[PDB]
RNA sequence: UAAUUGCGAUAACGAACGAGACCUUAACCUACUAAAUAGUGGUGCUAGCAUUUGCUGGUUAUCCACUUCUUAGAGGGACUAUCGGUUUCAAGCCGAUGGAAGUUUGAGGCAAUAACAGGUCUGUGAUGCCCUUAGACGUUCUGGGCCGCACGCGCGCUACACUGACGGAGCCAGCGAGUCUAACCUUGGCCGAGAGGUCUUGGUAAUCUUGUGAAACUCCGUCGUGCUGGGGAUAGAGCAUUGUAAUUAUUGCUCUUCAACGAGGAAUUCCUAGUAAGCGCAAGUCAUCAGCUUGCGUUGAUUACGUCCCUGCCCUUUGUACACACC
């Protein structure tokens, strides 16, 4: 509700977020990932790194 | 096997139904079931239609099969005839002559419904007040 | 017509006159004449459909209600009355049942059966209201082409919904019967009454 | 009422009057006949074995019948 | 085809559990008239008497109705569970029965006299006249007749 | 309705000012125009202005315009 | 740990204007302006913006 | 509250703005509350342009 | 019933208080000259066939 | 040349199915079967005082053909409808979970349906040419 | 529970016999 | 003109806020970039059915291929274009052609100046004054109450049935949500008529629940216009589920009970196209409970393309002894 308490017309507010999650696969060894994953970097978005298979 | 292809779609609402276009003796199956089966089936002459306008005849050196998501009974039914009209366009676009494809494009209008053009429509969004979307709830006053 | 055949079976009964005519239901349009030149081009049987159903655009445009195949533009008057609202597959069998029947007991076509309880229905001339601040005075108009047809439409398809409310007869049956009462005016029908009760208290009053 | 039985008055009142009717359907038998429509269903399907009554079209609601040629 | 005809075998207006069927219709919706007798306790008798479900009332014999009753006020032997019972555990007895007949408001009339001298608050309320399973009275039922 | 704001008229009517050699009654070659002579910080925006400018065009090539 | 990334960065967020909101009480004279979280998988970088970045 | 609005007024328009605008709404001096605008420069209140550009 | 056609020249006026009703003057699609205005219920274009009663009338403002 | 049960038509491939298989007479339908009503919101037991288990059956059988493997609720909801909450608004509830489930067990001893790889119910063989085979039948019954 | 249920007095063919007062339909200020 | 939106007239001239632009969403792209968390062609390991072969199912890593459907970054596209008709042959509107798109493209977001003693102290550890502050108006604990029913009114749900009910049969969406120092969404298996129980499990999620196999609707059949099998209030009796706890019936299931309601007086509400209405689903609350709401899609129209008659708001003229402004 737009109102704090009761009164008016009873009128309402959408709030968005919005999560855009997107993923790429790459062969690279320890002397690749380990220096391309943690230089390049921003805040506001979230890295990951996955093990081999499971 | 060995075939070419093209392969086209067509959507009305929210269902999308996708057809394979290509040789054959001239299969029309949708959802691998043959054309006669749809059943909504008092609709069956709405997906017979992309047929007989051209003619019975012209669909012996092609080939289709066809499959719908999406939609409902209704809407489905009306993108089929869009996969199938929109199919034939395609196997005389490439595979046969322009003058033979202007002489579709040119009768399927005539009877144009669906077909070959597509449905511009959506549905639109609900806004408070009311359980339509122009509909509001009924007020009181004294 | 060199019946051909191909993967798929394409049975006979279908196979078959589609690319001589367009056909009904089973019925044609040829042979099929509007009774009088006032409601042509307001009535369309001129580019025949097979079964009725279309995805309207008709309603964007004045005119363009004129351009729909009337027996569509009946068939959606059928629809309505609360528990049918928005159903057009219980109202196209609820039109071709209704067709059979009347090409058993008129013959003809039932589409020029339509087309002839149509004109016949439509109103004329009608009453109009003017001001006098609640002393209620009528002035006789004429009512446009395009309002007879729906006009008529409405009292042929809201008289049979209404005589088959409580009664044990399908809507098809009452569809037909007035229908054919209306063929020629049999003044049972609803649509043939309610239609004086117009044109016969528009002169009255001028 | 409308006579829901058979009354053999019924059939033989029924057999010779029928095929008169060129439209006839479950309304039809209960307003031309005194019968109770459900019976007009069963007679329809039993009138069906012979072409006395000839068929149209067929709905779980709807069905027409005219004159037996 | 069930076109036929018999001639003075049928019977209309039968007497069951001393109150009185319809003439004619499909008994499973016929015998429901006594109170009792609902549209499937019905079904089920009626399919353990061998009886056609499709017949009507008038119809069948004289006998057949004279199991429908054995069935009706003997539930618990015809392979009948017990939760197609209404009385099941009945209070002190703890018997699955089915009330029947004019038989079925004076086991309600126990019950609810069985409350009223227990005098708690669900009794009461019949006693005031009120509601029992109630929720909001404030509102609802008002010009009660 | 249909009615274009000063923003654009305003524009198109400078713009036909000192550009009218290099302007034609073809829109779709003046949208490709707008991009380059001038700067517009949408899309949208700048076809209105095009659209005005050679319906601002064509009747000039029609007759002198008073503004 | 490891919940859905809806509930992450929504639990972010929260998390972030749990700290704005506090860092404006502590911090007012002191001339606060507004922050920044900047999650490196190292540690965690709050890089805090002020007018006054002495008496902070 | 005058003498102090429209200091901050100068500053922010010495500052290099565009435009700024103080709202002083209470119990300002005695009883009755009252509002009391303090604006200079220029600024636009209504679309997009809201969000990237004013700053409140 | 002697009834007779009317070929649509042209659309005047819209009246009645409420404003559902339009004038328009017809060619009598027998005499391609003649020319009566009539006041008419539904909507109306030119060229459409109004089947008139009273072949003068042609009272014009309403309220 | 060769036929499919896609290539018949819905319902009436079911009924010469499932009275053919009340024909075969060897099903093990279960004791009750004139007692339920197949759905928690279906207010009547089955109108059919014959086999409707062997119509029911059947088409499980059919709409098996088509799919991979289909468990006992995916069932359960593929058969529903709307319930009669009486003053109140519907909402649609799932069949009896005693009987679709006691379908598939009486639909292994006929050879018809396996237990399934992934969890489910899919179509063996057998249950294939059976399937494929009375579609035949039913597709040249044009005579 | 006892004069509850005791109790002549309250009821509902007791408060059904006088009829409603007029505070019922009564507003405004 | 939807707009103080423009054109024109012009002691005015030139600009600013608001409108517009702008932004979000839904519509188009066989053109750009791709993809096992998207699909589609193909290749092998395998069944059924008819055998020239075909046609339909199955198998993620069995190997290689494409981006049309699907996903989202990049853009492109409409500008009312072309043409016609009207008008200062002005802004404009009007007409057809083409166009995915031509009522500002549909639907929204934000939104000037100024007003109201509108609401909110019961959202706040936002608050001023007064009140109470220890037998408290703090706080907590046990139980009750907020639901108490001669009745007046408002939002609604279910219906009066045959364009139906019922019983079977046909299997069609979209916006969604989902378990840490944990018990969430539950496919599959079994037990129970049911509600449920149990054993399993997949998933922190385009993978798994989920194609949410939703509802209306479609088809075959049963009833036959009879308060009927329409209708499901009320009430009895028994079984489960939530939960310390369900009595003043939490919710569900089953049996019996079978009411008013036979289309609603004077009044009155909502609405112009994928809209009205019908129809369900998801999410909000939630341990348990939706007849509610916020959104979603499904089935799909009747009638207008208007006016100022009723009801309101807007400007301009006008009158005032009002300006604390007709309280
Ligand atoms: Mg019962
Ligand atoms: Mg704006
Ligand atoms: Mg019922
Ligand atoms: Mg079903
Ligand atoms: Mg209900
Ligand atoms: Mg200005
Ligand atoms: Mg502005
Ligand atoms: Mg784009
Ligand atoms: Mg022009
Ligand atoms: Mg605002
Ligand atoms: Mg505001
Ligand atoms: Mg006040
Ligand atoms: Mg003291
Ligand atoms: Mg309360
Ligand atoms: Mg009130
Ligand atoms: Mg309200
Ligand atoms: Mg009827
Ligand atoms: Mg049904
Ligand atoms: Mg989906
Ligand atoms: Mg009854
Ligand atoms: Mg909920
Ligand atoms: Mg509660
Ligand atoms: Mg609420
Ligand atoms: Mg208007
Ligand atoms: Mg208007
Ligand atoms: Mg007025
Ligand atoms: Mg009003
Ligand atoms: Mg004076």
């Amino acid at each position: 509700r737009k109102t704090p308490n009761g009164e008016g017309s009873k009128t309402w507010e959408t709030y968005e977020m919005r999560i855009h999650k997107r993923y790429i696969d790459l062969e690279a060894p320890v002397q690749i990932v380990k220096r391309i994953t943690q230089i390049t970097i921003e805040p506001g978005v979230d890295v990951e790194v996955v093990v081999a298979s499971n | 096997s060995a075939v070419p292809s093209v392969q086209t779609f067509g959507k009305k609402k929210s269902a999308t139904a996708v057809a394979h276009v290509k040789a054959g003796k001239g299969l029309i199956k949708v959802n691998g079931s043959p054309i006669t089966l749809v059943e909504p089936e008092i609709l069956r002459f709405k997906v017979y239609e992309p047929l007989l306008l051209v003619g019975l005849d012209k669909f012996s050196n092609i080939d289709i099969r066809v499959r719908v998501t999406g939609g409902g009974h209704v809407s489905q039914v009306y993108a089929i005839r869009q996969a199938i009209a929109k199919g034939l366009v395609a196997y005389h676009q490439k595979y046969v002559d322009e003058q033979s494809k202007n002489e579709l494009k040119k009768a399927f209008t005539s009877y144009d419904r669906t077909l070959l053009i597509a449905d511009s429509r959506r549905p639109e969004p609900k806004k408070f007040g009311g359980k339509g979307a122009r509909s509001r709830f009924q007020k009181s006053y004294r | 017509f060199t019946p051909v055949v191909l993967a798929t079976p394409i049975p006979e009964e279908v196979q078959q006159a589609q690319t001589e005519i367009k056909l009904f239901n089973k019925w044609s349009f040829e042979e099929v004449e509007v009774k009088d030149a006032s409601l042509v081009d307001y009535v369309q049987v001129r580019q025949p459909i097979f079964v009725a159903h279309t995805a309207g655009r008709y309603a964007n445009k004045r005119f363009r209600k004129a351009q729909c195949p009337i027996i569509e533009r009946l068939t959606n008057s059928l629809m309505m009355n609360g528990r049918n609202n928005g159903k057009k597959l219980k109202a196209v069998r609820i039109i071709k049942h209704t067709l059979d029947i009347i090409n058993v007991l008129t013959d003809q076509n039932p589409i020029q059966v339509v087309v002839d309880a149509i004109t016949n229905t439509g109103p004329r001339e009608d009453t109009t209201r003017v001001g006098g601040g609640g002393a209620a005075r009528r002035q006789a108009v004429d009512v446009s082409p395009l309002r007879r047809v729906n006009q008529a439409i409405a009292l042929l398809t809201i008289g049979a919904r209404e005589a088959a409310f409580r009664n044990i007869k399908t809507i098809a049956e009452t569809l037909a019967e007035e229908l054919i009462n209306a063929a020629k005016g049999s003044s049972t029908s609803y649509a043939i009454k309610k239609k004086d009760e117009l044109e016969r208290v528009a002169k009255s009053n001028r | 009422q409308h006579a829901v039985i058979l009354d053999q008055e019924k059939y033989d009142r029924i057999l010779k009057e029928v095929p008169t009717y060129r439209y006839v359907s479950v309304s039809v038998l209960v307003d031309r006949l005194k019968i109770g429509g459900s019976l007009a269903r069963i007679a329809l399907r039993h009138l069906e074995k012979e072409g006395i009554i000839k068929p149209i079209s067929k709905h779980s609601k709807q069905a027409i019948y005219t004159r037996a040629t | 085809s069930l076109v036929v005809q018999e001639q003075g075998s049928f019977q209309h207006i039968l007497r069951l559990l001393n109150t009185n069927v319809d003439g004619n219709i499909k008994i499973v919706y016929a015998l429901t008239t006594i109170k009792g007798v609902g549209r499937r306790y019905s079904n089920l008798v009626c399919k353990k008497a061998d009886v056609d479900l499709h017949k009507r009332a008038g119809e069948l014999t004289q006998e057949e109705l004279e199991r429908i009753v054995q069935i009706m006020q003997n539930p618990t032997h015809y392979k009948i569970p017990a939760w197609f019972l209404n009385r099941q555990n009945d209070i002190t007895d703890g018997k699955d029965y089915h009330t029947l007949a004019n038989n079925v408001e004076s086991k309600l009339r126990d019950d609810l006299e069985r409350l009223k001298k227990i005098r708690a608050h669900r009794g009461i309320r019949h006693f005031w006249g009120l509601r029992v399973r109630g929720q909001h009275t404030k509102t609802t039922g008002r010009r009660r007749a | 309705g249909r009615v274009r704001t000063k923003t654009v008229k305003r524009a198109s009517k400078a713009l036909i000012e000192r550009y009218y050699p290099k302007l034609t009654l073809d829109f779709q070659t003046n949208k490709r125009l707008c991009d380059e002579i001038a700067t517009i910080q949408s899309k949208r925006l700048r076809n209105k202005i095009a659209g005005y400018t050679t319906h601002l065009m064509k009747r000039i090539q029609k007759g002198p315009v008073r503004g | 740990a490891l919940i859905s990334k809806k509930r992450k960065l929504v639990a972010d967020g929260v998390f972030y204007a749990e700290l704005n909101e506090f860092f404006t009480r502590e911090l007012a004279e002191e001339g606060y302006s507004g922050v920044e979280v900047r999650v490196t998988p190292t540690k965690t970088e709050v890089i805090i913006r002020a007018t006054r970045t002495q008496d902070v | 509250i005058r003498r102090a609005a429209y200091g901050v007024v100068r500053y922010v328009m010495e500052s290099g703005a565009k435009g700024c605008e103080v709202v002083v709404s209470g119990k300002l001096r005695a009883a009755r509350a009252k509002a009391m605008k303090f604006a200079d420069g220029f600024l636009i209140h209504s679309g997009q342009p809201v969000n990237d550009f004013i700053d409140t | 019933t002697p009834v007779t056609l009317a070929k649509v020249i042209k659309v005047l006026g819209r009246t009645g208080s409420r404003g559902g009703v339009t004038q328009v003057r017809v060619e009598f699609l027998e005499d391609t000259s003649r020319t009566i205005v009539r006041n008419v219920k539904g909507p109306v274009r030119e060229n459409d066939i109004l089947v008139l009663m009273e072949s003068e009338r042609e009272a014009r403002r309403l309220r | 040349p060769g036929v499919s049960v896609r290539d018949v038509a819905a319902q009436d491939f079911i009924n010469a199915y499932a009275s053919f298989l009340q024909r075969q007479g060897k099903l093990e339908v279960p004791g009750y079967v004139d007692i339920v009503k197949t759905s928690s919101g279906n207010e009547m037991p089955p109108q059919d005082a014959e086999g409707w288990f062997y119509k029911r059956a059947a088409s499980v059988a059919r709409h098996i053909y088509m799919r991979k493997q289909v468990g006992v609720g995916k069932l359960n909801k593929l058969y529903g409808g709307a319930k009669s909450r009486g003053v109140r608004p519907y909402k649609h509830i799932d069949a009896s979970g005693s009987i679709n489930r006691k379908v598939l067990q009486a639909l292994e001893k006929i050879g018809i349906v396996e237990i399934s790889p992934k969890g489910g119910r899919r179509i063996s063989e057998n249950g294939q040419r059976d399937l494929d085979r009375i579609a035949a039948q039913t597709l040249e019954e044009d005579e | 529970n006892e004069g509850a249920i005791r109790d002549k007095t309250a009821g509902r063919r007791n408060n059904r016999s006088k009829d409603v007062t007029d505070s019922a339909t009564t507003k405004k200020s």
